[PDB]
């Protein structure tokens, strides 16, 4: 009706449509600690708000001044459960609320309460039409955004709507190849449809991950997909892979390429490979290259590891 | 060696500049924001180095601590977007002075119980302010805000029975909690239940059952935990995983493997601070979130019978840790933040501090090791690394809650 911000705004407390209803102050106690001194706006709006709460008032006006409630305080939870409890109460239209709701995210995107409410609206209506587009939209905007992604992959598992997610993933790749929110996703798509027992598949995803590697050849996310994607079978049962590693060694021996040869080794080690003691040499080897020099930030955990591999495998 | 009143740092090695973040030549908005935070930690280091004379660092503790006392009565309007968030202010500020060990006077203490008392919901649990609906995360505040302060007033203020009923009522089939009725599920609400019901012995058998499977369930690919099923791995959630799992004693539920492994990567090379997830920004609160990892997962792995555990060390750099903290996270005018450019906040002084607490500190078994970087006084009290309260307020809050019964279970 008005927004709070409006030349025309009038407090709830001169409101003759309010006047049968009195306002409940908010009571601190006598000694009040971490005592906020509200604004004159936001006090008049949350004693009538106390006011609704106190006698359940299910009416269009209480609907209403929730939405004033919230401009104030979006991190309000209480308010956003009485919102929803009205929506239900006054069979509100819920495709006007979620042109509202999609202007508060856009306002407001960091925040737990707005994204939870769009997903109620979401599960209410079976309605899963808007959600893609709209986070695309936020994301847009912040790329990693935590919730967005959390909404996205809610959406993409609630309503089965695969089909377009590793195109989209694609995009964003090649956008942003450093967007670990992203890989996440690759991770998430693949899991959930081919999953990764298909060896043609875990084929593709090595090679195009190998492929991101040599472009960007310092970017963690990539590393880090690779083991993902390898570790569960064991990084020793991909013998290839060593070798091709062992052959970029020289010419790119970043941490991240050292710090997956000793991965490879400290599996190798757990399954009885083929000379043992060489490889445990080489695997100690690097581990004081990393704690030492190429990874001194990690100095505790690579002379950890030294010692585990020592524990497991000297004889 | 050095005279008492140098002490050269990791941050100032000359070697330290080969840290620097290598683009590759391909530029990113991920690899530009993290040059713009490398270039301004840089200029922030230099200014504690004049060339070989390196004065000791200082935690300005005075500032700090005024900073925190003036919080803890009235605050500006500007605080109203934390209006349902007022037990966290009690519980950020009471810690943040727990660490310096700054008392608590009495009155201060009585009127803190007394509103924590107000926020109380009948239902049980703690509401974000006067007649605000319970919710897990300021319950989880107030209940640590009154262990705090450790009182025979402030442990009764807990209507135990009704905080009981309340987790059950937001507890799901699949093992996961309701941050609150009609509320968002995710990893947060399995350590805010489990810390809360463990400090305040109401834990039955029931409660907690398929939580240690479903927080397995979130950890992912990366060997971190996601906020729910499929999720990115983030310091913040994977701090609330593993301590819900000590809590349980159900670590052994994840791969400790790939979590040491992500966590310990979380740790810049540059900055010496942590981030929250791979290719994002250093912030000082993940000092507590990301390190505070670390006495977890030692705990975890000792009680495996671990050979090759140090004695004397967390497995992340604590020093390069003490350096972000002390030089990039005070605010001169008191408070502590996230990195150099941002705001002071309650929430940044608390977890800065807390992280700092951790770095300096190791204990395990009867071996207790020390690193406290600057000047002595820098010391701070330690903090229990599940609870994020003193460890002497975790025994005493346990002991006094032991002597009652389990609500409505024998
Ligand atoms: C115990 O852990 C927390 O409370 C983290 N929370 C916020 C808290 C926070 C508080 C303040 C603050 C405190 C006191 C006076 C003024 C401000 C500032 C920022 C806060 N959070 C955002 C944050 C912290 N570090 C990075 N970021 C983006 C993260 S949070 O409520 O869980 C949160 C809410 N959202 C939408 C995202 N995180
Ligand atoms: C007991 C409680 C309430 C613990 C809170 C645990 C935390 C800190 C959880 C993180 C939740 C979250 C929404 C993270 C996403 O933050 N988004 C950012 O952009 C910050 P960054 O870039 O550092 O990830
Ligand atoms: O970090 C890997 C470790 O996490 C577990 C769960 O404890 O599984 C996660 O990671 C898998 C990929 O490695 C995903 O398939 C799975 O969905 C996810 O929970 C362990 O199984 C795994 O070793
Ligand atoms: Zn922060």
């Amino acid at each position: 009706f008005v927004s709070l911000d409006s030349p025309s705004y009038v407090l709830y407390r001169d409101r003759a449509e309010w006047a049968d209803i009195d306002p409940v102050p908010q009571n601190d106690g006598p000694n009040p600690v971490v005592q906020i001194i509200y604004s004159d706006k936001f006090r008049d709006v949350y004693d009538y708000f106390r006011a609704v709460l106190q006698r359940d008032e299910r009416s269009e006006r209480a609907f209403k001044l929730t939405r004033d409630a919230i401009e104030l305080n979006a991190a309000n939870y209480t308010v956003w459960h009485f919102r929803r409890v009205l929506l239900k109460s006054l069979q509100k239209d819920l495709h006007e609320e979620m042109n509202y709701i999609t202007a508060i995210i856009e306002e407001q995107p960091k925040n737990y309460q707005v994204w939870h409410h769009r997903r109620v609206l979401v599960e209410w209506l079976r309605d899963p039409s808007q959600e893609l587009e709209f986070i695309a939209d936020i994301l847009n905007q912040d790329a990693k955004n935590y919730h967005a992604w959390q909404h996205r992959q809610w959406v993409i598992q609630e309503f089965k709507l695969w089909d377009n997610e590793l195109q989209y993933v694609d995009q964003l790749l090649k956008e942003d190849v450093r967007n670990n929110s992203v890989w996440n996703q690759r991770y998430f798509v693949i899991s959930n449809t081919t999953g990764y027992n298909d060896r043609a598949v875990l084929e593709r995803e090595v090679q195009y991950t190998l492929e991101m590697i040599k472009l960007v050849p310092h970017n963690e996310s990539a590393w880090n997909y690779l083991k993902g994607i390898l570790q569960d079978r064991g990084l020793s049962k991909y013998p290839n892979l060593l070798n091709q590693l062992l052959d970029l060694q020289p010419s790119h021996s970043s941490p991240y390429l050292i710090a997956f040869l000793v991965d490879i080794y400290e599996d190798m080690l757990e399954n009885q490979c083929d000379n043992k003691e060489d490889i445990l040499n080489k695997a100690l080897e690097l581990c004081e290259i990393l704690a030492k020099e190429k990874d001194t930030i990690r100095k505790e955990y690579w002379r950890y590891i030294g010692r585990s591999l020592q524990s497991k495998h000297s004889t | 060696s050095s005279p008492v009143w140098s002490e050269p740092l990791y941050s100032l090695r000359p070697e330290h500049a080969r840290e620097r973040l290598q683009d590759d030549s391909v530029e990113t908005v991920t690899s530009i924001e993290q040059a713009k935070v490398e270039e301004k930690i840089q200029e922030v280091f230099s200014s504690y180095k004049f060339n070989h004379l390196v004065p000791r660092l200082v935690l300005q503790r005075e500032k700090h601590f005024h900073y925190l006392k003036r919080g803890l009565r009235q605050l500006t309007d500007a605080y109203e977007c934390l209006d349902a968030s007022r037990p966290w202010l009690c519980y950020w500020i009471l810690h943040s002075l727990e660490l310096l060990d700054e008392p608590i006077p009495q009155i201060v203490a009585t009127d803190v119980c007394q509103f924590l008392e107000l926020c109380q919901s009948p239902e049980g649990g703690f509401g974000g302010g006067p007649g605000q609906y319970p919710h897990l995360a300021p319950t989880y505040a107030a209940v640590n805000a009154l262990c705090i302060i450790g009182t025979e007033e402030a442990y009764d203020i807990i209507n135990r029975e009704k905080l009981l009923q309340y987790l059950y009522s937001l507890k799901q089939p699949d093992g996961s909690f309701l941050m609150h009725v009609g509320g968002e599920v995710d990893v947060r609400s399995a350590y805010c239940a489990a810390s809360v019901a463990s400090l305040t012995n109401i834990i039955t058998p029931d409660l907690f059952e398929g939580t240690a499977e479903w927080i397995a369930r979130c950890q992912n690919w990366e060997g971190g935990i996601g906020g729910v099923p499929g999720m990115e791995a983030h310091g913040g959630y994977t701090f609330c995983g593993l301590a819900a799992l000590v809590i349980l004693k159900r670590e052994r539920s994840l791969n400790l493997k790939s979590l040491l492994q992500w966590v310990t990567s979380r740790q810049m090379r540059f900055e010496g601070g942590f981030q929250g997830r791979c290719n994002k920004l250093v912030d000082g609160c993940y000092s507590f979130w990301q390190a505070g990892l670390l006495p977890l997962l030692h705990r975890a792995l000792h009680a495996q019978g671990d050979p090759a555990l140090s004695m004397s060390h967390w497995m992340f750099h604590q020093q390069a840790l003490q350096e972000y903290i002390l030089m990039c996270c005070q605010c001169p005018a008191g408070g502590l933040l996230d990195k150099p450019g941002k705001s002071r906040d309650f929430y940044h002084t608390c977890y800065c501090l807390s992280g700092l607490s951790i770095a300096q500190h190791f204990g395990s078994g009867a071996m207790l090791h020390d690193v406290v970087l600057g000047v002595p006084e820098n010391a701070l009290q330690p903090t229990h690394p599940v609870y994020n309260i003193g460890p002497d307020k975790v025994i005493q809050a346990t002991t006094y809650f032991l002597q009652k019964p389990v609500p409505g279970f024998e």
